[PDB]
């Protein structure tokens, strides 16, 4: 009951995924062969929630591998966790996108759409009863944008009742790895606007920061950053997995989070995340994870919350907790940042706790906030796009496979409407 | 002879069903398995269980919820054997904290069962005297299915008594956001079907178990454990022989003025630790005393910024008429204890033999003597006018009303709900007012 | 010979009637198997009075146990004298009347007065001599009250030649053991003081003081009260069960008592009653008893005797006790109380006197008075009624069982009409 | 040879009754079973007592009363085996003082059994002198059928004696607050059937136990004794031989001067203790004079505030004429006490030998020589005064006249009796006024 599909799409989703994956199994006591070695039986009472009992016990996960260019999928196909994903899911093009939008979303997504979906149907029915979807994919992307954008759509057609989840790893201030990243963002959050129900915005120069400054990491790779991604995913999507003393589900969070249907871009946040040394230092308490999360310099997005005002927050605990504590931590948070929460919210604070704690440390809180601070990011993507659509520097490659300049210009005027809605709520009393 | 039928609703009724099904289990002494080991004990246990010739006692308990998790706690639990399996309904998806939700969509599904099974525990009761239900207000479940169960139940069984264990949403803390929402459009749907809805507030148990009990870690375990004193301490006039027997029909009478007047606030005494315990006496004054004092209700409202209508003592143990009765009369001659003058007899009196049992690794005293507490009082007026005030804050700009508008409902309920609670609060103040002429 | 019917209505009731029977069957020698184990043959003589003779020497009481609700019921079956009442007589309804005078009276009370009447026949047939009724009873309870009214109307209109006698429990000042007492106590004097010939008002906070004051019991439970009220029980009703020096049926009681329809409602007392230390010092004579039956203290209704004047006094004396120290001492109460005994009736008093005393004490005395000081009690309810009824604070549960509000009305007219006729012979002169 | 019939109504009537057969049964020396274990005796028996052929005997009494209790005392105690197993007639419930419930509801069921059994007892008499009747005023039972029965023995017998012995209502206690009601209504139904009803008084008798016999705390017992003692006395010239023998038609005849004025005053002498007996001579002077004194009247009257009109000695024992004579001219020669001038012969003597015999366990001494005196005087106006202030204040606010119209009977029957009363006492001012010439 209560199942997830989850779907990942581009280099970057693939990886997350990927990394998801082994977090997931990690804590359920699941072999990369699929054979259960756990040892607590709570693990197995929920497993049905992320994967099918195949015969002999072996485990497979719910999940659908996309990728326009087989590279990443031959690479997770040959890691250790390779033999633990069903060899039918891995569904691919024989050419890339590049980093080209409209290559992903036309082109090749008029390919590749069609078996991909008839293989997210083949898992859908299998579902005893289907809650929402997940997609990682990157904004910055062309083949991650498109076809998320893509099948966000269709699925959204074929299951419009059903919550359904986005984890972008949205661009950069300083950092960029593709130079149109503006002009595939902005098209990518256009289509997701609409459509998606949540979306959780991750920022790879915020990750290097929360890295550098509380693990003191020298040499951060990808895989740290995908750590702290799958912590992430594992944390909001823990109470239909284990049992808790405040059950908060997907739905509950997209009800709890999203007060206008298009204010469903938040910023993520986790802790405890101290170095090897400063664990011996430092007693960990419920108090000092609550600190750390509503420290802005925690937090997985660039944006400083300082700079806005949160609408709406939630925090889904791991652990054994008196939750006098976690209640009285939250109001005494609410009473010293009373100036950045928004006043027409009385209350925006959404607790949850779990019983069970992650990798073995005694506590954990993942955090989640809807906050006004992302129009500063969208206002940056914005203003990039502008910038370039001037000139129109790139457009004849996105024209070359299809599109008019006309969705471009209606992609800008719908993040002027999206920016415009952040800021009159931040603008209201 | 005299039954009740416990429904619990939503995560928060049914984790109190736990703890008070434990607290009725160790004080018939009915093991877990359902079978009892071991002469005044038997009709008291009659009242809640139902008999099976076998040997086995099956609780006279419905546990509702839409989603599965919480009651597969139940039947993975040490009282899985105890329960009905069928009893134990579990719908398929969550009501996502949306009255709209529980109450249109996944209730239509499973109110037909709910209401069937239901029929067949009245069906087999004897002598029934009403529902007793358990269920939160901030949750979706909870509030939209509690609603529509009500309804239902009035229309059916509307001749017996139907008595809510609601949980207030506390003044400062909160776990949700469309708390108000779903917290004024259940009152609205309940105020006309509830006979009586005692009050519980988590902010308020919290400080009382921090005061009191010197407990600086307090769980809802703790809470569901105070709570299920309290109830214990309502029915224990129905299950146990005592020398001042209140059932539901006269709580309700007692309690109860007016039909839109019908939520007293729940208190029990003595709360105390037991390293504490052996200093003070605990005689019945103590206990009475402390039962009207604002920091030992278990709701965050100061009785002295309002006046009580109706109090409802319930006495269990070592207790004496003429204790109680000097104790009333002090009470009632104190002045910062305020009480309506058009209500010139404000104390209902109950009292029974039977102490109250300690739960094994509990946090209270044992006590020979204890005391709950139920007033129905004019200091609730302001805590629903701190609710209408959010609710307006929410709703003047639609914060979350998209939600509620996809799964049925339109904002006419929402407008409504906002004038039938004004309505309340008018009428609150409109009884507060002193008698003239 | 002589025989008399008892009814017990309410927990009150039942417990009274009770702990009542412990008391007749503990000065008749009867053990609580109902076999007798005495050594008088006068307790042979008149057993007939209140009991059926069974087969095999076994004595029955003539008692009716009535109540809405089981409890008090069969804790008395289970009790040490339940085996001593006839099975059959256990008649009793499948739901409480709550607190609520409609629901004892319409509601429930048109359901059960069928088999209450018909066990009410059986037992009249099963007299020879039909004296007068008993009936025990709360007022301010709801099942007490509607029961003790309907079935007093029926007795009535069946048996309108014989005498009815009821034992009424009434609220104080200082006390209310449930809210809605007022109402039920209002209604139920409006009902009874047209049907009953005697009603004698006990006191709840009178007895508790009196507790304290003479016998210094700590702990008085509700045993010690219905002892006291059990006593008055015995002491008036002892003539017809003993050979007496100077006789008093309860029929001569009431022709003594009721100068007027209406005002038949008394105030019981009883003598002597001192704590176990106080027996040594004090010497139990005749003046003793006179001066404490007389003593305002020591009345089982908290309404002071020397606010009203007197109307007509009953001292039921028992024990070998002289009939002229009596007469001495009345006569010392009379010169000495003048200003509290009404011109108008020139000698107020109505003596008896029975040999054989109770619980083996030497001497005895019951105490009956029609004091006018009850117009401040019926004042302060018909007050209570008022204030509440202003606001018709509690009117709908009453309305929801059928009745109508002019029934509240004419009860409070009539209550106005009682006081009335109570304060015009104060007045009088 | 001559005979008489003694009926006994109500508590009063039958306990009087049991202490006058003890004291017949005691003089005449027949056992309590009825047998004589044994001259003059024999003729003296005959009068009050019907033999058997197997030498028991039985009284001429008839025992009435409407409630059992006493009766079966009766006839548990000793004397059972004495009186004859009918006439121990009983009624099934009791008048409560209430004169219109014996004299008319209750009462109609018996009398005709009363009568017949009066009649049978009358056919086997000779020469019946006539009818003694024991009862008290206060009574309800003794009112009402004292009141029935003397209308109807008067209807059915007429020229024979009927002679009453009535406990008057005391001055000041009263065992019954009814009792100015029951008291007024049968003498005015007795004024015009009796012939010579000889009073009683409580406390008359209760001052003269302590002044007297030096007891503290007397009983009714003591009471019934002197009561028995007097009846001994008047009966005792138709039983016994004497010098000068008198009979109830003479007693008519000497004590009653007008039809509506035949209420004399009982008194004995000497009434004294045992202890002191020793001291004093108890001459036949000395008991003359102590029968005229105001403090041994057994009605609470001072003769000194009326005068005598008829005055009857009957001495007994050791007595000679002239002793009797020359006390007697002493006392009418004395001024203290005062007659009327319109009566110049106001002492009817009569003698016997036969002295008392003291009861077992008694406070009377035991002495040779005895006297009763009954008075015929205007003393009793004052207490018909007292008696006629009490109804009027009762009866003009209508203090208890409810009970009475339930029985059935009129307001002007009421009003009649106390016209009947007032006409009584203006007669007895208008008899008490000196003559004109
Ligand atoms: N005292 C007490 N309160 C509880 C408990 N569990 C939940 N609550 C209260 O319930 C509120 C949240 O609503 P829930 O009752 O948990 O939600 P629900 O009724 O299951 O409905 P859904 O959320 O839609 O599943 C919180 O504010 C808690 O105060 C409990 O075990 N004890
Ligand atoms: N001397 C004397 N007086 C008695 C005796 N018994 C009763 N009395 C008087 O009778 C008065 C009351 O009337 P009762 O004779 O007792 O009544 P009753 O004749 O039995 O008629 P009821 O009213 O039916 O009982 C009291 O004031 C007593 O003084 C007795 O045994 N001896
Ligand atoms: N967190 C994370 N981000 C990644 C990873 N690999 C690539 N990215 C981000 O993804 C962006 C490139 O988009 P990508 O999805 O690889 O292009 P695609 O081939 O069209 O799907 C870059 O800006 C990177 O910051 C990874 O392993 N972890
Ligand atoms: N004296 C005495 N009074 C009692 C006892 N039990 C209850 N009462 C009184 O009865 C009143 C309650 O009314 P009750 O008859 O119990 O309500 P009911 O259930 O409707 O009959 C209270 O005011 C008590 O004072 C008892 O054992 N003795
Ligand atoms: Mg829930
Ligand atoms: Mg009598």
């Amino acid at each position: 009951m209560r199942e997830i599909v989850h779907i990942q799409a581009g280099q970057c989703g693939n990886q997350i995924g990927a990394k998801f994956w082994e977090v997931i199994s990690d804590e359920h006591g699941i072999d990369p062969t699929g054979t259960y070695h756990g040892d607590s039986d709570l693990q197995l009472d929920r497993i049905s929630v992320y994967y099918n009992e195949a015969t002999g016990g072996k485990y497979v996960p719910r999940a659908i591998l996309v990728d326009l260019e087989p590279g990443t999928m031959d690479s997770v196909r040959s890691g250790p966790f390779g033999q633990i994903f069903r060899p039918d899911n891995f569904v691919f093009g024989q050419s890339g996108a590049g980093n080209n939008w409209a290559k992903g979303h036309y082109t090749e997504g008029a390919e590749l759409v069609d078996s991909v979906l008839d293989v997210v149907r083949k898992e859908a029915e299998s579902c005893d009863c289907l809650q929402g979807f997940q997609l990682t994919h990157s904004l910055g992307g062309g083949t991650g944008s498109g076809m998320g954008t893509l099948l966000i759509s269709k699925i959204r057609e074929e299951y419009p009742d059903r919550i359904m989840n986005t984890f972008s790893v949205v661009p950069s201030p300083k950092v960029s790895d593709t130079v149109v990243e503006p002009y595939n963002a902005t098209l990518s959050v256009h289509q997701l606007v609409e459509n998606t129900d949540e979306t959780y915005c991750i920022d790879n120069e915020a990750l290097y920061d929360i890295c550098f400054r509380t693990l003191k990491l020298t040499t951060p790779t990808y895989g740290d950053l995908n750590h702290l991604v799958s912590a992430t995913m594992s944390g909001v999507t823990t109470c239909l997995r284990f049992p808790g003393q405040l059950n908060a589900d997907l739905r509950k969070l997209a009800v709890n989070m999203v007060p206008f249907p298009r204010l469903h871009f938040f910023m993520p946040g986790f802790a405890p995340l101290t170095s090897r040394g400063s664990q011996q230092y430092r007693a960990l308490t419920v108090p000092e994870l609550t600190q750390q999360v509503f420290d802005a310099k925690n937090m997985m997005a660039a944006c400083d919350p300082r700079h806005g005002r949160y609408l709406t927050v939630a925090a889904v605990f791991r652990g054994r907790m008196s939750m006098k504590e976690v209640d009285e931590q939250m109001l005494n948070v609410q009473n010293k940042n009373s100036s950045y929460f928004v006043e027409w919210i009385p209350n925006n604070v959404k607790t949850a706790v779990c019983d069970i704690p992650p990798r073995g440390l005694k506590m954990a809180v993942t955090f989640i906030g809807n906050s006004t601070a992302i129009q500063e990011l969208f206002k940056r993507i914005s203003e990039q796009f502008t910038a370039m659509f001037r000139r129109k520097a790139f457009l004849h490659w996105y024209t070359g496979e299809g599109m008019d300049e006309m969705e471009f210009t209606e992609a800008e005027s719908n993040m002027n409407d999206l920016v415009s809605e952040y800021q009159q709520y931040q603008d209201a009393t | 002879m005299r039954e009740c039928i416990s429904i619990h609703v939503g995560q928060a009724g049914v984790q109190i069903g736990n703890a008070c099904w434990e607290l009725y289990c160790l004080e018939h002494g009915i093991q877990p398995d359902g079978q009892m080991p071991s002469g005044g004990g038997d009709d008291s246990f009659n009242t809640f269980f139902s008999e099976t010739g076998a040997g086995k006692h099956v609780p006279r308990a419905v546990f509702v919820d839409l989603e599965p998790t919480v009651i597969d706690e139940v039947r993975t639990g040490t009282y899985r054997q105890l329960f009905h399996p069928e009893q134990l309904i579990t719908g398929k998806e969550d009501a996502a904290n949306n009255y709209a939700r529980g109450h249109y969509t996944i209730g239509k599904e499973i109110i037909d069962l709910v209401l069937d099974r239901i029929r067949k525990l009245a069906d087999q009761c004897t002598g029934l005297q009403g529902f007793l239900v358990f269920h939160s207000f901030g949750g979706g479940t909870g509030s939209g299915f509690t609603s529509l169960l009500m309804e239902r139940l009035s229309v059916d069984y509307g001749k017996k008594s139907k008595l809510e264990f609601s949980i207030y949403p506390a003044p400062q803390v909160s776990t949700a956001v469309v708390e108000p929402y779903n917290s004024i459009l259940t009152t609205h749907t309940t105020l006309e079907h509830s006979d009586c809805a005692f009050m519980v507030d988590n902010e308020a148990i919290y400080d009382i178990c921090r005061r009191n009990l010197d407990i600086e870690r307090p769980t809802y375990t703790n809470l569901n454990r105070l709570i299920s004193q309290i109830v214990s301490s309502i029915t224990a006039s129905l299950r146990f022989d005592g020398a001042l027997n209140v059932d539901l029909t006269e709580f309700q009478t007692n309690l109860v003025p007016y039909p839109r007047i019908h939520f007293p606030l729940a208190t029990y005494a003595p709360v105390i630790s037991a390293e504490k315990a052996y200093h003070e006496q605990l005689s019945v004054a103590e206990i009475t005393n402390a039962c009207f004092e604002p920091a030992n209700q278990m709701v965050k409202c100061d009785p002295r910024h309002g006046k009580y209508m109706a109090c409802c003592l319930l006495y269990r143990g070592d207790v004496v008429p003429k204790d109680v009765n000097a104790a009333i009369a002090t009470i009632k001659t104190k002045r910062s204890i305020q009480f309506v003058d058009w209500c010139p007899t404000g104390f209902k009196v109950g009292i029974n033999y039977q102490p109250p049992t300690v739960v094994p690794g509990g946090d209270l005293a044992k006590v020979q003597r204890a005391v709950c507490m139920l007033s129905n009082t004019t200091a609730i007026a302001e805590a629903w006018a701190r609710l209408d005030h959010k609710f307006d804050l929410m709703y003047a700009k639609r914060a979350f009303v998209h939600w509620y508008v996809g799964e049925g409902m339109e904002e006419g309920e929402f407008s409504e709900a906002r004038e039938d609670m004004a309505a309340l609060e008018k009428d609150y103040e409109e009884v507060g007012v002193d008698s003239v002429e």
